[PDB]
């Protein structure tokens, strides 16, 4: 069967380069055309170009021309995508997608899973814990400010606490930083006796914090 | 217009179990020239599979040699799997020894 | 004997998968001796006969800046044609070109042929005479006229009644122990019942050189042109061609048929007999 | 834009949507192929069938016959019908035509298959914590929770006045429970905070408007 | 050796 299968994510900055690689199995390597389309998070599809993997031929779309370079290792059935003086408008999931010889239907046949690209000035930098204070049902968080990338893991307890957890999803301020909230609506007459502590870690920067969250 | 391909599954000389051949698929009188073509064993796709260059008949009509280096057994099956515009599923010819 | 020399040429617009494609093929008689993708690595006129391989770097160098200036004319005609019949940027269109010329036992000029296609229909064809032109349709009629103007039919006539036939005679003479060699067809007959009623009587021509054969059943004397099933001729892969005629016959009637082959390899025409 | 789609469209199981790909004005409908591919959550975009007319079509092998392409000449646009609706049908959907040297896509359109009632948000608001106007930031967390069809629309009132300047606001993510929530951010100096009598968390979901407020 | 200079359609 046919297979595309990609590199890793990627974290850059601005006006750096990122070289993806999209390796090829199950048809002959040369006998297909690869093209490129982009994909920025919660947004439409945008297409790149085209490397003919047999001949080394390209061509790009007016927009990333002077920026792109698309190459191809036929020893090793892997094409190329290299994008340079990246900005954060360039943060995107990356597809490599294989086009048909048979043309009748499908122009992309087979895709890659994606390879996402994220284009930021900020460095790593962990979180800014702070306690969402609750005022027969009561509500109750914390909230993990300012750090940088995704993602950070949140639990309450050391895990003893799954029942009304919910962890939102990070919201990217102007700043180039992420920040979310994790919340647990609770009994209100557990808040006086029962102890509740959130723990964060966030992996990249390796910092982890424990935060007890008390009323008022 | 727009012409179906005509297939031939055969080899380059007579089949001689455990003997060293070249199995062929020729595919003729077609049209247009986008055409795909997999030569098959026990219904897996031979990865080494090279063709001629792409030429035409009279009426316009193309066709192409698609060959590979392959030893006739008594029990494996060869066959050749066709796809063009003209087609609503991919064709499957199958070798036959007798032809 | 009498030879010839032929080039193909296929130009296929691909939106949006690609540029457009160009294959060059170029054959003496039945051989290809040289090829031209613009899908492949090297981007020249490439070796596909051995007698080919002692032309000189400057033969090699001429090939492919002609053949590349060939593909660059065809391209601008796709979409010229495009403009001509009102068809969409997103389709695909197909023009193909094919010229040669034939020489005698002497080595003189026979005759010389140019004709275009496009989307697998006539266009455009230079006429018997080598001095006008044979337009399809309308738009064909604008290609006639620029031509006409532009003296196209005189630049063809020089090339295919000088330079074409002093080249076909050079690859004829390089390429002898090949080219001017016929190789006859290697015949046999196989048996194949269909029931207690009827049988498949099937002639194989195999090995031969070059691919014009003709198999002809008979039944004491007469053609069976109408009951004779006739395969297209295949290439064997190593430079010969393959052939077979069948014919369904009464399970006690196989004496009453023979099959004849006629192949220039064979001095007298062969007649098989089951 | 030369393909516009529609953000998003809804409709119940068993039922039919009409899905459309508008092509910019003197841009013809009539000449192009119309690809549509369907995109499902964490994975790349699939080809569903190519339209250019009734005699020129194209529709994948895997693709059930509920799913059809039309054009509509009078509106200029493509057509994707689906016919008796499944759940399965939920995804991002986009057309795309070759134009100008070019693939070109449509923004896409996000497709729900009613599968559940209209579930009114709950809607939590916390104030700056202490602990943060400390370090001289303030923070008011908006969580919007328990929501179907899964869409708000949030906004902040300073002493009743609009407040646009400083809001951060997530897309709608899928709760285990099969519903939606979001959170708001609205970001201030500790001096903007303790300035006001009353913040206001005001998020509106199917016409209905749930408001909280927090004052100091 | 194939036809040196050919004209546009």
């Amino acid at each position: 069967e046919v297979q595309l299968v990609q590199s890793g994510a990627e974290v850059k900055k601005p006006g750096a380069s990122v070289k993806v690689s999209c390796k090829a199995s199950g048809y002959t390597f040369t006998g297909y055309y690869m093209h490129w389309v982009r994909q920025a998070p919660g947004q439409g599809l945008e297409w790149m170009g085209w490397i003919n993997p047999n001949s080394g031929g390209t061509s790009y779309a007016q927009k990333f021309q002077g920026r792109v370079t698309m190459t191809r290792d036929t020893s090793t059935s892997t094409v190329y995508m290299e994008l340079s003086s990246l900005r954060s408008e360039d943060t995107a999931v990356y597809y490599c997608a294989r086009v048909t010889t048979v043309i009748a239907g499908p122009v992309f046949d087979y895709w890659g899973q994606g390879t996402l690209v994220t284009v930021s000035s900020a460095s790593t930098k962990g979180p800014s814990v702070f306690p969402l204070a609750p005022s027969g049902t009561a509500a109750l968080g914390c909230l993990v400010k300012d750090y940088f990338p995704e993602p950070v893991t949140v639990s309450w307890n050391s895990g003893a606490l799954t029942s009304g957890v919910h962890t939102f999803p990070a919201v990217l301020q102007s700043s180039g930083l992420y920040s979310l909230s994790s919340v647990v609506t609770v009994p209100s007459s557990s808040l006086g006796t029962q102890t509740y502590i959130c723990n964060v870690n966030h992996k990249p920067s390796n910092t982890k914090v424990d935060k007890k969250v008390e009323p008022k | 217009i727009q012409r179906t391909p005509k297939i031939q599954v055969y080899s380059r000389h007579p089949a001689e179990n455990g003997k060293s051949n070249f199995l062929n698929c020729y595919v003729s009188g077609f049209h247009p020239s986008d055409i795909e073509v997999d030569l098959l064993k026990n219904g897996e796709r031979i990865e080494k599979v090279e063709h001629s260059d792409l030429s035409f008949s009279k009426d316009w009509s193309f066709y192409l040699l698609y060959y590979t280096e392959f030893t006739p057994t008594e029990k494996d099956e060869y066959a050749c799997r066709v796809n063009h515009v003209t087609l609503s599923q991919p064709k499957i010819v199958k070798w036959d020894r007798d032809m | 004997g009498s030879h010839s020399m032929r080039y193909f040429y296929t130009s296929v617009s691909r939106p949006g998968r690609g540029e457009p494609r160009f294959i060059a093929v170029g054959y003496v008689d039945d051989t290809q001796f040289v090829r031209f993708d613009s899908d492949a690595a090297s981007q020249r006129m490439e070796p596909r006969a051995p007698w080919i391989e002692q032309e000189g770097p400057e033969y090699w160098d001429q090939e492919t800046r002609n053949v590349k200036a060939q593909s660059q004319t065809d391209r601008v005609d796709l979409g010229t044609l495009r403009g001509y019949y009102n068809q969409s940027e997103d389709g695909s269109h197909t023009i193909q070109i094919m010229y040669g010329c034939d020489v005698g036992p002497d080595g003189r000029f026979l005759r010389g042929y140019r004709q275009d296609a496009y989307d697998g229909k006539d266009y455009i064809a230079l006429n018997e005479d080598l001095r006008s032109w044979t337009a399809a349709d309308m738009a064909a009629q604008i290609t006639k006229r620029k031509w006409e103007a532009a003296h196209a039919a005189e630049q063809q006539r020089a090339y295919l009644e000088g330079r074409c036939v002093e080249w076909l005679r050079r690859y004829l003479e390089n390429g002898k122990e090949t080219l001017q060699r016929t190789d006859p067809p290697k015949t046999h007959m196989t048996h194949h019942p269909i029931s207690d009623h009827e049988a498949t009587l099937r002639c194989w021509a195999l090995g031969f050189y070059p691919a014009e054969i003709t198999l002809t059943w008979q039944r004491d004397g007469e053609d069976q042109t109408q009951d004779t099933e006739l395969v297209e001729t295949r290439p064997a892969g190593d430079g010969t061609f393959q052939k077979w005629a069948a014919v369904v016959v009464p399970s006690g009637e196989e004496q009453r048929y023979t099959c004849h082959v006629q192949h220039e390899g064979l001095p007298k025409p062969l007649t098989l007999r089951w | 834009a030369v393909l516009t789609q529609p953000s998003s469209l809804s409709a119940s199981p068993g039922a039919s949507a009409s899905l459309t790909c508008t092509l910019r004005s003197g841009i013809n409908v009539g000449p192009y192929n119309i690809y549509w591919y369907q995109q499902k959550p964490g994975s790349p975009p699939q080809y569903l069938m190519r339209y250019k007319s009734d005699p020129d079509k194209h529709q994948g092998s895997a693709v059930p016959s509920r799913f059809s392409g039309s054009k509509d000449a009078s509106a200029n646009a493509g057509i994707l019908l689906i016919s008796g609706l499944q759940s399965e049908d939920e995804a991002d959907y986009y057309c795309m035509i070759w134009h100008n040297n070019a693939w070109v896509f449509g923004g896409g359109t996000k497709l729900t298959v009613l599968g559940q009632p209209k579930a009114a948000p709950s809607v939590t608001l916390f104030p700056p914590s202490s602990e943060e106007l400390q370090a001289n930031k303030a923070t008011l967390v908006c969580l919007i929770s328990d929501f179907y069809p899964g869409a708000v629309t949030v906004a902040w009132k300073a002493d009743s006045s609009p407040v646009k300047a400083g809001v951060e606001t997530t897309t709608p993510s899928k709760q285990s429970n099969n519903k939606y929530a979001a959170s708001s951010y609205l970001s201030l100096t500790p001096e903007q905070w303790k300035s006001h009598k009353s913040y206001s968390c005001q998020v509106t979901h199917e016409g209905s408007t749930v408001e909280k407020t927090v004052a100091p | 050796a194939i036809f040196q200079s050919s004209m546009t359609k």
